[PDB]
This record gives structure tokens, sequence and C-alpha cells, in this order.
């Protein structure tokens, strides 16, 4: 089998670069290879096809390059919806083989999150159940960090964490954080906080609420 | 324009078998080769099969041969995928592609699980704030299985502050939470309304975000 | 099998902006083998340690080399601001990574001199409105734009390089000035390694 190696798994740059995305194949393939974009949605289109031929539909900002087993592919005047991820694939033996993907993150300005907490509903608490829920929406960079106080005191198990995909439209990055506890438990408390730590600020965003007070 | 559309997919035991299907339109299907490529939780991408136009013959990559059983129908335009035998290292998104030099098209995708896992169905619980020019609420998702579930609110309206978060995997069930932020003039003046549906265990309930009745 | 590191041993090696890059899977390598072949005068590694890297297994390894000066060791630093980490060279902030600056000694005898070091002090792009002055930050594992415009080798210490760019690139300018520092009697070097991990192989291990 022919082993497909992308450079890197990941790739970031500015509105207008110009942004290359290199692949090395395992033996001579002989020009035999193809790129491939799929966006944060899943769909996949082809972009060139042999090394360097555009496929029809796609912009002329998109190229492609390289011979034998080292081979290129090039965005210049890098566009918003040219976030998504990029794979690249042989075409000379079987059997046929993907390399394993170079994702593409486009620099935005920095941007705080939008910090959101939700209390348990009342469907959920009829079925002893108590999940607490905290929304970090839109904020760049990727990174984050979330804390959990419960009167006051730091709660690190029974968290459950998911992030988004960047952002196609506004590039930005949105993350949830959920305390699961019992309903014993749950109201065996009265105050819980959300902290979130993000670059933007020496100090954490914190939203909190409740239990009685509603 | 071409267009291809996988349909087929679901959740399975493993050892068992699943016929996935492909229909194309927008090109002569009887003159172009087809294959199939599917997109494992990883996203990594693998050759699954390929069939000749006639097609005189078939050719799959080792890990899938002897089991799978790439198909053909060029009166009625589609492709098929039988599997059988099937393991846990066959979980995938499932593309049907038209092939030749290259995969030049793509269609959305159908998903397959292979887990001895049960059918479950999904808890829906509102996300309303406690008690700014904009607002968010959203609808906790608990409980469901198998992968995938739709998220949507008032049925496709509401699109422009909406991003749907990843599933989490724990114990054999899944949670997502969905987010969706409006402005604070029409809420709760306009109803909004988180939409679930989970095919799988053919369950759709909807969910009204109605403001904390907080007494 | 064998991570071959040869291509460093031959030849004239580039300068910072143009690093080299080797690119190793599905092979067994010795990184003490080829440090020994040189006279290392730093090993700085981030996230990782100099022991670890010699000793671990990846999917991937990225070997950058290039010609260095030893008395710029300060503008490898991302600490910095410095027109070598800005315009020339900037490695994953994400993966393991360790920067080497060595001296090939008087029995290497295989590498050959450039005539002098040469790097980007400045690359920008100047707008269609021929007002507005825009720094290229090079990207990381990214070659900077200006590679297309400034040479192997700045001619003269000081020099600027233009390259009108199209209405596609979006028109202007692409504006280059380079920098040269004298050859050194021994020619000094820099080698940054970047290690990944990923769902398979066990492909880059050392070899016993
Ligand atoms: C090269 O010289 C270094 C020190 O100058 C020494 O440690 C090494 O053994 C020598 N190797 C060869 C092959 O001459």
């Amino acid at each position: 089998d022919i082993q497909m190696t992308q450079t890197t798994s990941s790739l970031s740059a500015s509105l207008g670069d110009r942004v290359t995305i290199s692949c090395r194949a395992s033996q001579d393939i002989s020009n035999y290879l193809n790129w491939y974009q799929q966006k944060p949605d899943g769909t996949v289109k082809l972009l060139i096809y042999y090394t360097s031929r555009l496929h029809s539909g796609v912009p002329s900002r998109f190229s492609g390059s390289g011979s034998g087993t080292d081979y290129s592919l090039t965005i210049s005047n890098l566009e918003q919806e040219d976030i998504a991820t990029y794979f690249c694939q042989q075409g000379n033996t079987l059997p046929r083989t993907f390399g394993g993907g170079t994702k593409l993150e486009i620099k935005r300005a920095d941007a705080a999150p939008t910090v959101s907490i939700f209390p348990p509903s009342s469907e959920q608490l009829t079925s002893g159940g108590a999940s607490v829920v905290c929304f970090l929406n839109n904020f760049y960079p990727k990174d984050i960090n979330v804390k959990w106080k419960i009167d006051g005191s730091e709660r690190q198990n029974g968290v459950l964490n998911s992030w988004t995909d960047q952002d196609s439209k506004d590039s930005t990055y949105s993350m949830s954080s959920t305390l699961t506890l019992t309903k014993d438990e749950y109201e065996r408390h009265n105050s819980y906080t959300c902290e979130a730590t993000h670059k933007t600020s020496t100090s954490p965003i914190v939203k909190s609420f409740n239990r009685n007070e509603c | 324009d071409v267009k291809l559309v996988e349909s087929g997919g679901g959740l399975v035991k493993p050892g068992g078998s699943l016929k996935l299907s492909c229909a194309a339109s927008g090109f002569t299907f009887s003159s172009y080769t087809m294959s199939w490529v599917r997109q494992t939780p990883e996203k990594r991408l693998e050759w699954v099969a390929t069939i000749s136009s006639g097609g005189s013959y078939t050719y799959y990559p080792d890990s899938v041969k002897g089991r799978f059983t790439i198909s053909r129908d060029n009166a009625k335009n589609t492709l098929y995928l039988q599997m059988s035998s099937l393991k846990s290292e066959d979980t995938a998104m499932y593309y049907c592609t038209r092939d030749g030099n290259d995969y030049d098209y793509w269609g959305q995708g159908t998903t397959l699980t292979v887990s001895s896992a049960k059918t479950t169905p999904p808890s829906v619980y509102p996300l309303a704030p406690g008690s700014n020019s904009m607002v968010t609420l959203g609808c906790l998702v608990k409980g469901y299985f198998p992968e995938p579930v739709t998220v949507t609110w008032n049925s496709g309206s509401l699109s422009s502050g909406v991003h749907t978060f990843p599933a989490v995997l724990q114990s054999d069930l899944y949670t997502l939470s969905s987010s969706v932020t409006v402005p604070s003039s029409t809420w709760p003046s306009e109803t909004v309304t988180c939409n679930v549906a989970h095919p799988a265990s053919s369950t759709k309930v909807d969910k009204k975000i109605v403001p904390r009745d907080c007494g | 099998v064998e991570c071959d590191f040869s291509p460093l041993l031959s030849g004239t090696p580039p300068q910072v902006y143009n690093f080299k890059r080797l690119v190793f899977t599905n092979c067994n390598y010795n990184l003490t083998k080829l440090l020994s072949l040189f006279s290392v005068n730093d090993f700085t590694c981030s996230q990782i340690s100099p022991a670890a890297i010699a000793s671990n297994c990846y999917s991937s390894l990225i070997l950058d080399y290039f010609s260095y000066p030893l008395s710029m060791k300060s503008d490898l630093s991302v600490s910095s601001a410095g027109p070598i980490s800005q315009f020339n060279y900037k490695q994953s902030f994400s993966n393991p990574t360790c920067l080497i600056l060595a001296t090939v000694p008087h029995n290497l005898t295989t590498i050959t001199k450039p005539l002098k070091y040469s790097y980007i002090n400045k690359c920008s792009r100047l707008l269609s409105d021929d007002r507005t002055e825009v720094p290229q930050l090079v990207n990381a594992n990214q070659y900077s734009p200006c590679v297309s415009i400034v040479p192997s080798t700045v001619w003269e210490d000081g020099d600027y390089y233009r390259k009108q760019l199209s209405p596609l690139e979006g028109g202007g300018w692409l504006v280059a000035s380079g920098s040269t520092v004298a050859m050194t009697e021994q020619l000094q070097m820099g080698f940054g390694i970047t290690v990944q991990y990923g769902t398979d192989t066990n492909s880059v291990c050392p070899k016993l």
C-alpha cells in the first residue's frame, strides 16, 4: 500500500494570506494526486485533480503543484469560506489512499466569550437528574478554560465539555460546559458559579445563579 | 448538476449486515466508474470499494473484501454497498462518489454505527436563562442513541445565531446542546422553539422555550 | 527503514527564511548519531525534553535545517519580537518542538559554506492606495510570502525587493528588505525539530 502523509495536521493564516498545504507519498505516484475540501458541515468537494488541474466550479485562487512524491496545494487571497479541512489522495495504485488531512483556521481579532448559565429544567428534575449548563459562545482564539464552583468550592469531576469547529461565518469558536450531579445533591446547594478564563482578560468572566432565588 | 444521494445507513449489531444505496442524477450513470469512500469518526477517509461502469468487475481494499459487495443498477441509476460480517471498525460516514482519475463528486453521506448498544430516545430539556440587545437560549438533548440527531429552531427559520454543539458520548448515550441567540425584543414577544429529530428511534419532539416561570 | 539524515550532510545549507524541510514517516532514526557529527552549542525544546525527543515514537518527525549564526541565538525565541521569528521562521506552538544550534567541525568536510548569512528584516504588503504598509508575519510551519522575492542569498545588506501582485491576490506590492551577516570561520547552523502524534502509526521510532 502507498501511504499518504500531510506534513502538518493543522495550519492557520489571515484573510488575504497565501496558504500552502504539503503532501508526501511513500513511493512514486506519477502526479496522480487529488485535493479535497471538507467544510465544517461535512460536505466534500474536489478542488484539484492530477496535481495541478482546477476542478470545474472551483475559483482560481486555488492551485496545486509538485511532482514525484512531494506535492502541494496553494490558496492565494484567503477568503472566509475557505475554512475547511483539506485532504490529499493518490490514484496510482490500489488501494486508493488518503492523506490524514490538514485543517485550515482563518485568523481573526481577539474576542471575549459570551457567557450564559442555565439551571436544570423542571422536566429534568422531575426524573431525578440535575444538569447545570454553561455556554461560552463566539470567542477567539479557540483556547479557553472553564472552572466550576459549587457554593464557593471547585468541582472538577462530573463535567462534560464540547467545542465547535471554527464558525464558517464569523471565524469564532464556541464551547459548552455541563456539570451533572444527582437531584438529591443539587438540592443540597444554593450557588453555582461558572468561570470563563480567556486571554482577552486577566479576570475571568463570571456567571452564576441561585436555586432558591427563583 | 451531478447529484449523489446516499440512503440506508443505521445502527447495526456486530456481525450483522446492511445494504446502502446511492441515487445518482445529472450525468450518464452507466458511463462512470463509481466508488464508496467512508469517513471514520476519526475523520480518516478510507476508500471502500469501486465498481466499473459496466461493471465487468469490482475492486476492494483487503480490509473490506469478502464482506462488502458493491453493485450497480444502470437502468435505475443507483449504486449499492452490501455489507456483512460488520465490525466496529466499519462505523463511519459513508460517501457515494463519482470516480475515474479522482472522486470529482461526493454525496452528503449516510452514517453507520456498528454497536451492541441499545437504541434510546432523547430527552429534550429547555435551557432558558435565569431571572442586552441579544438573548441566548438553548435545549439539552440528553441520553439518546445512536447518532445522529437533528436540531433546528422554528422549523429552520432561526439559522443566523445558531450553532449546535457536537454530541458527547458517555456510557453508550449521547448528549448535546444547541445554542440560539435572538434579539431581546422578540423574546419572549415571539415564539422560539427547538426541534429535535431522532430518525433511529423515530422520535421527534418539539420544545418551546418558555421563560423560567421563577416564583 | 532508517530515517535518512544524509541530505543534511551534503551541500550548502539554505538560509533561515528558506529552510530545508525533511519529513520522516515509516522509518527508524538515531538523533544522537547525527548531532554527534556536529559541535552542538545549544539544545532547547518546548513541551518536551532533549532526552525524550531522541527516544520517543511518533507518527511524523519534521527536521528543518539552515545556516544561522550562533550570535543571533536570541532571535530564535518566540519571546522576542525579532525579525527572525516574525518574518523568517516560526515553529508550531501546539506540538512539541526543539531548536538546536550547532557548529560544523573541521572534520565534517562534506558540508559547504555559503558566502554569508542572510535573513529577512522586513516583509510587508503595500496596498493599492500606496499608503498602507501591512507587515506580513510568517505563519507557523509556513514560509514567508517574501521567499518568492528574496534571493536564496541576499546580494547586499539592506536590499529592497519588490514584486507587483495581481488583483486576484488583491493588487499592490510585495515588499521585502534583506540583511546580511558575515560568514564565520566554521559554518553555524540551526535545526528545528517538530514531532506529531496520530491515529497510527508507530512509524517513527529510534532504531535499536
Ligand atoms: C571530529 O572532531 C570532534 C571534536 O573536534 C571529535 O569529538 C570527533 O571525534 C571528530 N570526529 C571525526 C570523524 O573526526
